[PDB]
């Protein structure tokens, strides 16, 4: 029954008595569901350390991973260029999934196409598929460039993208001067960040490899910036803002700011902003190239150093205080321009905020996960705040990243209880947060279930989640946030301190029981 | 040595042209443990110089915000404009147990909300309607206090008559306190007036009642304001010894405990400055002896426990020994873990009355030498007690100017400074670790063996925080 | 007993068994506590409608007010001028409380002095206090201007500030050219916003009354901006940023953002930024004066129209879409500078966020309180979002403001269940949210207690609080936020939608009971 005055959605319409009796009858009659006590003892067993030992012995089963496949990053990279179309050579289901994922995260239209290869295309190849697809895409959506990635289906069968594109140009399906860069993005190697790196390397190769005879390093007085797989528009904003405050000329390659931030003014824009092709062809003339996330921009670094002849600086991600200072100082050294007083004042404000919040931040324990560069930046920032990272998880990390993060932990005294895990999924993290309880978790929306898990054991075992990373699905407009630079550090500090204070307020809201510590001033 | 301290004092005073320099030279001094009477070197309890940005409060703060506010079951009316209650509301962590708004009213703000009409024509009838409204909307209240803000004493309102008439009419105790801000020079006079109100309106409602069973182990904690739970820790420490803490006020205090106080066998006064008046009155009238005690630090806690056990029979003494033996390993472990990270550090304090001289024992128990302490409202006896405990060649100040504190710290350069909220950020911007010596920085308790662990942890977390190392940009 | 490894603060140390036994003994032995069933009965009575009828019959008792007194606003206004020292003529406890309040909000040093008037000054006046305090404050702090407000002691006696300052100048305590403006700020009239208005009018009068002969309106092609009592630094920053984006000359008067966000770099800066005296003197030459909060800038409006002869526009506070649009259009009309593309894109992005979050914001019931202009702006924005403001509370509001807000509510079908209360306090709002339960409250930190009260009745009866306004004591760095303009509306929208989603996630976290609605995507 529904009352037209107060209509109830699924919650709490399924909490009324009649629905409860219907559910109970169905459960007791037809499910043959296990007895409740069996379920409680199995859950308790899952929370123990014997279950942790069994879980960490996994070799073939992956439960709730924390990574995606390469073509997702390839699409994200292709979306960062002016009037550029992400074309994926393979199956249409992959493009549908990529579009839905990015639509749920950014809450913005995401344009990507496929040749929709079928079983006959699997047997015979996708040459005709790509000819027709390129012609149709150019005719219908009118892009200035088509950036081609691959699905696992095409990567297994050895589809030669180069030969297919050259044949399509030769037979007249696309104009010869129409730029069609490509990259091989096998989904069974690496993760989405690897796909981003491969797509950027392919675009850079296409635009620069054959025209490096009249390029002189430092001719155009600019510094190239390669952001990598970034899902916070505020990061691009803060990087450009800080570079403009210094007066440094720059070329932010792969700038997806505008196409993911189009206004609602009555018209739909498929393309907006983006790195221009003239910026890509002039990239080797820059003073130097700076990679914001070097731990997944490895092939790009190899190409830049070996072809553009740019001595890429060894800088970490500009996150936290110290690494932001190092980034600013290195940019100043490269460009020859001093750091202005505005950035010094901003750093002073960040230090003031740390000084204000150190009492509530000191000693808190965090279990965090995400991408390599972002995770290591969080570890560094938390160490600078006095916090104690206890469980550091990177599903798409390698041994060298493990060594680097171990060195970072060993430098600080707040890393004596820190363990770094590579190749582990979120079920491993669930076992860890049950067996070694941290104060909080830091990750994407997929961690919410872990929190739910903890709340089923008890209110005192609950581990709240703080949503920083990719993808965020159950909160709105968090992709607007900033994590890079002093502004990003301020945002992260505010989020962490307010999360701690909110948890404390929830714990002290009991009248006559725990309200003695319910203080107005904190 | 003393020469440089005096030179710094003169250099700081040089800014004041003629009269402020003369006034301020008296309140700045150099410690000498051989001196008994501090009046020969320092002068306190004097009016503040205008325009110097003092840190003292008002008598209303010392009465409503210190002595009367922590009484949970009583409703306190800030008679006057909205401002003083608003600013004094729940800003002080006098902890208590009760249901707020039903049988507890510590964090609530009750005011008459004076307007221009009330100022011109008076507010006695407004106060009468106030009291009837309070009674009808909060029936479980066990008494009403009326704290007078400035305008009420200025416009000549007579609230004693309305308080007596209402007390007769509704058969409920109503305590009028004339704690106007213009009275006195600091919060100390607020303590005196609040103590007199307690004496003349509350302390003697069971002078003809003998229904209370009394034991030879009856003690009353006086001046413990439960700032973060210090009174609870002290009370558990004293009850483990076998003493019955019959009364505990103001912190976590009820009117019944104040009423039953005249039946105890000893008065353990924590804050001498704020309750010495009632301590001496209870010694004179009811014949109850009182002593000062110090639970801030394991050494001082042990000494205080032994001193209290000294004036009871052998059972109490042996229970004190057992309590000391029980709690010894815990504070030994605290010292073992936190002394190496704090040995040799230098501290300067400027808090208030009792605390600046009483924190010294635990500050030294962790190995941190204290080089300067000061008060805003303490009297000469407080400084006399300070001289013995404080080390030689240390700077003492009274009614410190923000300029004076600034240029004193710029010269001494200590590793840690403990003061109020109004200096926290000033000293934070200077790279000096700071601790809110009242708010305990929204932490605590710091009293007793249990509080010593929290005190050591907080000292460590502020003194060795990484943020203090990053104030200077690498390019600057 | 404390374990050295895991030291417990008050919470949950006082939850230990020995402490519970000791409190139980204390309560049962000497406290004379009422029986707990009586406590429950009285609480349930206080949550009833009859208690609401009794509470709303209050004529002499104010419980938990939502306003302050005039000198606090006067001090905030004085802090906004360069090298200016706020000087309160009266008691010192008032200045102690003002400093404590502003420190607990801004987490910053606040400079304010008093003349320390005692009982003697209550019989012979505060003349000598003025002379000595002015001399000392000039000597030891070296300001360029001392702005004098009053405390109620000084108003009851009737001290003549003009005569006092003139005599002090004549004798030789301060140089005759030293700027010492003054204003009368009685605490029994109005609130802190009235004090801000009085202080601004006094400063403007002192700097402009006797120099109006040579002033020409519009001779300097600038627009005066008077922000009023403002405690969000983002509001000052956003006003300056949008006025600079249009390329219009502006002179923001009483700008305290610099002294309230001083960088921490090893030194204490007691003065920083602020409106220059030259700006205040040149103000009559501006094109016009725009007041951001006209509902507590009445006397400033009267002085500006009467003396500066500026036709002050009738503008609401630039909060939300429509009012920000009106502010920008009026500024464009006054200055002749068109609105650029950046502002249009930002407005479109706000509209896009509204389209994204409308399905969650629709029909939500809010009880909000604060200052008149801020409350009316929030009500307007909530009406634009489809929300339903039900309890609108403004302690310092008047009948005319209530009529204006009622007219605003009549213009939308979402104000049908809206009632505006003026002259009421937080006890009234507690009764209202117990009897007419809203989905959320929007207010300052003082509302947290109300939330606790609601949670005592039950989890289903809890009304969560959203911290927007002044003062916010239990959270860190919320004072850096923005409420005005498109950016402020974006931040408010994100706060509201995230509060709704967090509450929904909390309500559906129970396993096998409400977890069917614990959706990953929302
Ligand atoms: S009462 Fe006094 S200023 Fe003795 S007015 Fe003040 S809760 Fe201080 S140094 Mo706040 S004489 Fe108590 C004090 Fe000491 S409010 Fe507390 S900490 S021991
Ligand atoms: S059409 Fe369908 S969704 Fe596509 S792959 Fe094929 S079954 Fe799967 Fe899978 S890992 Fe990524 S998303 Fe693909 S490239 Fe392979
Ligand atoms: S010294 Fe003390 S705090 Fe000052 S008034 Fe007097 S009792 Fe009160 Fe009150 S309303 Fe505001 S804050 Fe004053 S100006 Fe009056
Ligand atoms: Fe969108
Ligand atoms: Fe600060």
């Amino acid at each position: 029954s529904q009352q037209v005055d107060k209509i109830k959605a699924s919650y709490p319409l399924f909490l009324d008595q009649d629905y409860k009796d219907m559910l109970a009858k169905k459960r007791d009659g037809f499910e043959e569901k296990y007895p409740q006590d069996k379920i409680d003892e199995v859950f308790q067993w899952t929370t123990t350390k014997e279950y942790q030992e069994l879980n960490f012995q996994r070799e073939a089963l992956t439960v709730n991973p924390a990574k995606a496949c390469q073509p997702l990053g390839a699409v994200l990279c292709a979306l960062g260029f002016e009037k550029t179309m992400p074309y994926v050579h393979g199956s249409q289901g992959c493009v549908a999934y990529f579009r839905s994922y990015f639509n749920r995260h950014f809450r913005e239209p995401v344009s990507c196409v496929s040749d929709s290869m079928t079983e006959d295309a699997a047997v015979f190849g996708g040459q005709q598929n790509m000819k027709d697809g390129l012609q149709n895409c150019k005719a219908t959506y009118k892009p200035d460039m088509i950036a081609v990635s691959t699905t696992c289906m095409a990567e297994v069968i050895g589809d030669d993208l180069n030969a297919f594109i050259n044949n399509s140009k030769k037979e007249g399906f696309i104009p010869d001067e129409f730029p069609v860069p490509f990259a091989h993005t096998p989904s069974f190697v690496g993760s989405h960040v690897t796909g981003w790196d491969n797509m950027f390397e392919g675009i850079a190769r296409y635009f620069t490899l054959k025209s490096m005879d009249d390029k002189v390093v430092g001719s155009n007085k600019k510094i190239n910036i390669v952001p990598g797989f970034e899902t916070y528009l505020g990061n691009f904003r803060v990087i450009k803002r800080m570079l403009s405050e210094m007066g440094v000329g720059y070329s932010l390659l792969s700038d997806p700011e505008e196409v993911l931030d189009t206004p609602a003014d009555g018209q739909f824009r498929m393309y907006a902003g983006g790195t221009t092709q003239e910026e890509m062809k002039d990239a080797p003339n820059a003073l130097n190239t700076v990679l914001l996330q070097p731990w997944h921009l490895e092939k790009t670094k190899k190409f830049v150093e070996g072809t553009w002849k740019h001595e890429v600086p060894k800088l970490n991600i500009p996150m936290g205080l110290d690494w932001t200072d190092e980034f600013l100082m290195k940019v100043s050294e490269i460009s020859g321009q001093p750091i202005p007083a505005s950035l010094t004042k901003e750093r002073g404000r960040l230090v003031d905020m740390m000084t204000d919040s150190h009492t509530w931040l000191h000693g808190k324990r965090f279990a965090l996960w995400g991408d390599p560069d972002f995770v290591m930046g969080l570890v560094k920032f938390l160490l600078e705040l006095g916090c104690e990272p206890v469980h550091i998880l990177c599903h798409n990390g390698n041994k060298r990243w493990k060594k680097a993060v171990d060195a970072i932990l060993a430098a600080s005294p707040y890393g004596k209880n820190a363990t770094v895990y590579i190749g582990k999924d979120l079920w491993h993290l669930r076992s860890l947060v049950f067996t070694d309880k941290p104060d909080f978790m830091i990750g994407n929306s997929y961690g919410k279930f872990i929190q739910r898990d903890t709340l089923h054991k008890g209110k005192e075992f609950e581990v709240p989640l703080i949503r920083i990373g990719f993808p965020i699905f159950d909160r709105h407009h968090l992709h607007r946030s900033t994590t890079l630079g002093y502004e990003g550090a301020m945002q992260i500090l505010t989020t962490l301190v307010n999360s701690i204070l909110e948890r404390l307020d929830e714990e002290t809201r009991g009248m006559q029981a725990t309200d003695y510590n319910h203080d107005l001033v904190r | 040595s003393r020469e440089e301290v005096e030179s710094l004092i003169q250099e700081v005073l040089e800014v004041y042209p003629e009269k402020a320099r003369k006034d301020r030279n008296k309140h700045l001094a150099v410690n000498d443990p051989a001196v008994t009477q501090s009046k020969k070197c320092i002068i306190s309890n004097k009016k503040s110089q205008p325009g110097l940005m003092t840190i003292r409060g008002c008598a209303y703060a010392g009465s409503k915000g210190v002595v009367w506010g922590p009484i949970k079951d009583m409703i306190h009316i800030s008679h006057g404009p909205v401002g003083c209650g608003q600013y004094s509301r729940a800003g002080r962590r006098n902890y208590y147990i009760g249901t707020t708004g039903v049988n507890a009213f510590v964090t609530m703000n009750f005011t008459s909300d004076f307007q221009e009409k009330d100022i011109v024509f008076g507010g006695d009838k407004k106060l009468a309607k106030l009291i009837d409204e309070v009674e009808t909307l909060f029936p479980l209240n066990k008494g009403i206090s009326v704290q007078s803000e400035c305008p009420i004493g200025l416009i000549g309102d007579d609230i004693e008559s309305v308080s007596k008439v209402k007390g007769a009419e509704l058969s409920k105790t109503i305590v009028p306190v004339r704690c106007e801000g213009f009275r006195g020079v600091s919060q100390s006079l607020g303590h005196h007036i609040a103590n007199d109100a307690v004496r003349d309106w509350v302390l003697g409602k069971r002078d003809e009642d003998t229904t209370f069973a009394s034991t030879p182990y009856d003690v009353a904690i006086i001046g413990d304001y439960n700032i973060g739970g210090d009174a609870w820790s002290s009370r558990i420490l004293l009850e483990e010894m076998g003493l019955r803490c019959v009364a505990q006020w103001s912190g976590d205090g009820s009117i019944s405990e104040i009423e039953l106080t005249p039946k105890v066998k000893l008065n353990l006064v924590h804050c001498y400055r704020s309750m010495n008046y009632i301590s001496r009155h209870m010694e004179e009238k009811y014949g109850i002896p009182w002593m000062e005690y110090n639970f801030f630090g394991p050494t001082k806690t042990i000494e205080s426990l032994r001193a209290i056990a000294a004036k009871f029979d052998e059972s109490i003494q042996k229970k004190c020994e057992e309590v000391i033996a029980k709690y010894k390993p815990e504070w030994e472990a605290v010292v073992a873990k936190y002394r190496p990270r704090l040995e040799g550090k230098r501290v300067m304090l400027y808090i208030g009355g009792l605390r600046p001289r009483h924190v010294i024992g635990a500050y030294e128990d962790l190995g941190m030498e204290v080089v300067g302490t000061g008060y805003e409202f303490a009297h000469n006896d407080d400084y006399d007690r300070t001289m013995k405990e404080m080390g030689d060649s240390t700077l003492l100040y009274d009614d410190v100017t923000g300029y004076e504190f600034e240029e004193f710290v710029k010269r001494i350069k200590p590793d840690l400074i403990g003061s109020g909220i109004k200096e926290k950020f000033i000293f934070q911007k200077m790279g000096i670790p700071f601790r809110e010596m009242h708010s305990w920085d929204y932490s605590g308790p710091y009293h007793g063996f249990d509080g010593f662990a929290i005190f050591a942890r907080d000292m460590d977390m502020t003194l060795n925080n990484p943020c203090w190392k990053k104030l200077q940009a690498p390019w600057e």
